[PDB]
């Protein structure tokens, strides 16, 4: 039935209306939790896509129907089953692991057994 | 819980 | 004079008030002027992501993470969570996100 995001997933989501953005289209997103988080919450954690690269270090390219880059240090929360979203391709398994790579360094934790 | 919602996006904010 | 700057573990309070928890390195935020951040609410309902932190007056979301312009919305520090609890938020968006995690699932 309806489409419910899983990592790896491009997808479109709506710019939000209330926050005023000149941009057309829609905001492209990679999904980075898993199914069945994505499934149980309504909610998946996301970072944005541009279409235009400028060289900063968190910047991950996509390569693959509309060019882009990923920003990896932009990791959000989206709400696709309350705002919607749309699947229009899947990111290669390298860049997926790229992104998730560099946001590591932003929350690496320590290396220990414990509950969580 | 809300969806927390941080206001107008601010410096590098992208979303 | 000169600006606070969030440091790791940091429980700071942002113009958006809302309290958060800084998750990322100090490097990182002084040179950017962003931080990765978890913000919190007032009442725990046992939802799987809080984290509450002791004692008084604090229930931090994990999945709910977020890049915010610190700089730019003018933090201010509230103190700093224990070891424990910033471990704790830190260990479950690693489930959700993390590199080790991922080839679990593809």
């Amino acid at each position: 039935s309806r489409y419910v995001p899983d990592m790896g997933d491009l997808i479109w989501v709506d710019f939000d209306p209330t926050k005023g953005s000149a941009q057309a289209g829609h905001r492209p997103a990679v999904v980075l939790s898993p199914f069945m988080y994505n499934n149980k919450t309504g909610m998946c954690l996301c970072v944005p896509c541009t279409t235009q690269s400028k060289g900063y270090p968190f910047e991950v390219v996509l390569s693959g129907e509309r060019d882009g880059v990923a920003l990896a240090d932009q990791v959000k929360s989206i709400a696709w089953r309350a705002r919607g979203a749309t699947k229009k391709g899947t990111v290669a398994p390298e860049e997926l692991q790229l992104i998730k790579a560099k946001i590591n360094v932003l929350i690496g934790l320590s290396h220990h057994h414990h509950h969580h | 819980h809300e969806n927390i919602d941080w206001g107008e996006p601010k410096d590098k904010e992208v979303w």
